[PDB]
RNA sequence: CGAAGGUGUGCUGUGAGGCAUGCUGGAGGUAUCAGAAGUGCGAAUGCUGACAUAAGUAACGAUAAAGCGGGUGAAAAGCCCGCUCGCCGGAAGACCAAGGGUUCCUGUCCAACGUUAAUCGGGGCAGGGUGAGUCGACCCCUAAGGCGAGGCCGAAAGGCGUAGUCGAUGGGAAACAGGUUAAUAUUCCUGUACUUGGUGUUACUGCGAAGGGGGGACGGAGAAGGCUAUGUUGGCCGGGCGACGGUUGUCCCGGUUUAAGCGUGUAGGCUGGUUUUCCAGGCAAAUCCGGAAAAUCAAGGCUGAGGCGUGAUGACGAGGCACUACGGUGCUGAAGCAACAAAUGCCCUGCUUCCAGGAAAAGCCUCUAAGCAUCAGGUAACAUCAAAUCGUACCCCAAACCGA
RNA sequence: AGGACCGAACCGACUAAUGUUGAAAAAUUAGCGGAUGACUUGUGGCUGGGGGUGAAAGGCCAAUCAAACCGGGAGAUAGCU
RNA sequence: UAAGGUGAUAUGAACCGUUAUAACCGGCGAUUUCCGAAUGGGGAAACCCAGUGUGUUUCGACACACUAUCAUUAACUGAAUCCAUAGGUUAAUGAGGCGAACCGGGGGAACUGAAACAUCUAAGUACCCCGAGGAAAAGAAAUCAACCGAGAUUCCCCCAGUAGCGGCGAGCGAACGGGGAGCAGCCCAGAGCCUGAAUCAGUGUGUGUGUUAGUGGAAGCGUCUGGAAAGGCGCGCGAUACAGGGUGACAGCCCCGUACACAAAAAUGCACAUGCUGUGAGCUCGAUGAGUAGGGCGGGACACGUGGUAUCCUGUCUGAAUA
């Protein structure tokens, strides 16, 4: 009952400036 | 059973521990691993005299 | 490809094996220290 | 002189298997249970000595005890030796 | 000889035996 | 003759609450007034355990591919055997090196796992299995590098480093063919050999190094010759002439293997030898190396695959015969030759050129100082003894190693 | 002879497609460049954190790098949510 | 102490003893493989390879002890030069490492606060190294006070958030004195008389006392519910023992226990007397700590940051007097 221990990175935010 | 051995004499002592590592140990233990064996008793009582005449042979030889 | 842990016991035992970790103090401390938690595997050993 | 109860103690006990009874019958060799070190001449001399026959020569190979579990607890066998002696023409046991 | 081996209680999901 | 908790009910107070009881429970609880809180949960993208949602949906993990028959079993497409279809085959085959530690074989079961079932498994329980003087480790020497007696330095810790010692990724002595178990074999058995030292006998002799000399001892690239592993054909041996036409014929099917060691030493490659005299050189000496002059012959010496006889009228051998717990076991066993092509493997650490100038020590042959030479020691032959200890199963381009 | 040419093993990832809760925490198919030298690889070590290395990109240093990981100051501080 | 035991998971088979050498506990001993400071060399830890001397069934091959490093002392050798030293060989005692915190010293930060931030604070805290101890350091003023007076060091509460330091900001922060715990003074730097003369260190005896095993140790029944009563009711007894645990429901009188009284063959911690060895009383005189005090240069601790800045120490240069 271990916690997930790696999360992967999230994905990159889509351009918005 | 130590009184009758702790009053032996040296060379004595050591015929009766070569007798007793001899005879009653290595055929007991064969028997023992050949399952012929039907009392386990003897193997005990056999390695606490050999401990015996060993403690005894220490006692008297050098110290 | 090829991971990270390419296991070799030589090489383990050289460089993180009780003779190396004595070698210099700071290993002694290691070994101290796990000797103070009380682990069972105090280092790496077969 | 301690040599004597050296060779008592090298041996423990014998080896019974299929195998054991092949080579008995066929190789006339008789397969044993040593002490864990039992230096070949050692146990050539202990079997000298004890059985009163004349053997051709020792070889002895080391059994890895295997790994099994009581319960759920790990619990590796015991590591033991045992020895090939190769009795001459004449056989006694 | 010693036969018996006294297998302890095992778990509810235990082999049958 | 039923406390606490749990679970519904009827009353009661503006309220947090209080009272009694239907049933479970089974042995603790606590009136009134006071004292202290770890004293009241509905949120903090909160923490721990469990259960829903999506949802009985994706997916069930390279598009190399299964079918039939018989067997066990309660259950068979996946478990065992037989015939077909398909894939790798410079590998998807066999050995190992590193890495795992019994996963290897047998009996026994489907409790849990296999992304389904399973009688099956690398799954659960029990048993068996790893045999070395010749394999490797171990051991002698050593490169890079580590430790480092003394020594230098640094507030301490500690940093450097000499003599020395470790450190294989290297250099040193020895075995091959066939057979065997369900699992071991270059370890066991059959046959034939080899290497290192101790001991004793025999005949000679000067022996003796952390010291000296040679050897070990080496780079890149390139081509030729001899060959071999290897493969093709022919002859020979045993069998067949055969269910759709013909197949006694220059036809078809399977075999035609034999090691290490021993003797000759060839192809090829390297180099001039024999003898005498002398030299402050080789941190002392030296019959050893090097150098300096002579008389003599012109060949000698070293290395060197392969082939040939022995090893071997021995093992193996297609096939046949007799019994099968019908998986299988015992007996017999004919020929075992020639030619061709040929390698990245041996001669070859070879030969020719190139600059990018191509490890070290030990084993090995030799020389002597210290000391002893009626000894000791060495040489040549004989007999015997010992060669210990560790791994030997299994996977090892993978289901077993690193990726959960 | 060629830091030669075409092209196997080997090295790398230039293009397309699939795969983004995938077979895989950068993978597979076909194309793709080197493939005798500045090549590559097995083994054993050396260079250790404001330091190492770097044919130099602020690149790599155990799936993490404009200053790694582990334990302590430390329940740092937060006028912020 | 002992009639039950061969430790548990976890039963079994085979046994020992039952009045004592069954089993258990304690004191004293013996054995104590390998790695581990590892200590013969090496090394990837539980592994490999050795030399020396002691005694032995086939020369075969065996068992034992020693062979690490440094420091000190002692003996024998011993160069570049005669001497000699350095060095070399051997003999003896001690250390090497581990361990939670406390002590002293050598180093030694950052975060944060000042609403920023450099002085400062954080802080001499975090953390590394060195040495010993059961405590360590310190310790008997070249001190204070004031011209009244106290006489070692350490610790607790006031004085005291006072005086003071402080980009006079944040913050840091005394001392004299008062009340308490406990109080022991000495030795060397040197001669003469008397010389076990008190006090100590090292070893035996005796007495006292505590531990390492333990012993004895009082007192309730009948009735009802009830699986079981220690619970409802009745009448009793002990208590220097109802402090506790278990016993089919809550037990003073069911068992172990508790109050109380004793036990020690052997080793032990501490208080005395009695023995043996070593340093060692009292009296007269002198001496009474030199590269030191201090100063210049740059710093650190004293609450005190260089300010008017005392005091002590420190890296360098100088440097007196001695009552």
């Amino acid at each position: 009952n271990n916690r997930p221990v790696y999360i992967p990175r999230p994905r990159p935010p889509h351009p918005r400036l | 059973m130590k009184a009758k051995e702790l009053r032996e004499k040296s060379v004595e002592e050591l015929n009766t521990e070569l007798l007793n590592l001899l005879r009653e140990q290595f055929n007991l233990r064969m028997q023992a691993a050949s399952g012929q064996l039907q009392q386990s008793h003897l193997l005990k009582q056999v390695r606490r005299d050999v401990a015996r005449v060993k403690t005894l042979l220490n006692e008297k030889a050098g110290a | 490809m090829k991971r990270t842990f390419q296991p070799s016991v030589l090489k383990r035992n050289r460089s993180h094996g009780f003779r190396a970790r004595m070698a210099t103090k700071n290993g002694r401390q290691v070994l101290a220290r796990r000797r103070a938690k009380g682990r069972a595997r105090l280092t790496v050993s077969k | 002189m301690i040599r004597e109860e050296r060779l008592l103690k090298v041996l423990r006990a014998p080896h019974v298997s299929e195998k054991a009874s092949t080579a008995m019958e066929k190789s006339n060799t008789i397969v044993l249970k040593v002490a864990k070190d039992a230096t070949k001449a050692e146990i050539k001399a202990a079997v000298q000595k004890l059985f009163e026959v004349e053997v051709e020569v020792v070889n002895t190979l080391v059994v890895k005890g295997k790994v099994k579990r009581h319960g759920q607890r790990i619990g590796r066998r015991s590591d033991w030796k045992k020895a090939y002696v190769t009795l001459k023409e004449g056989q006694n046991l």
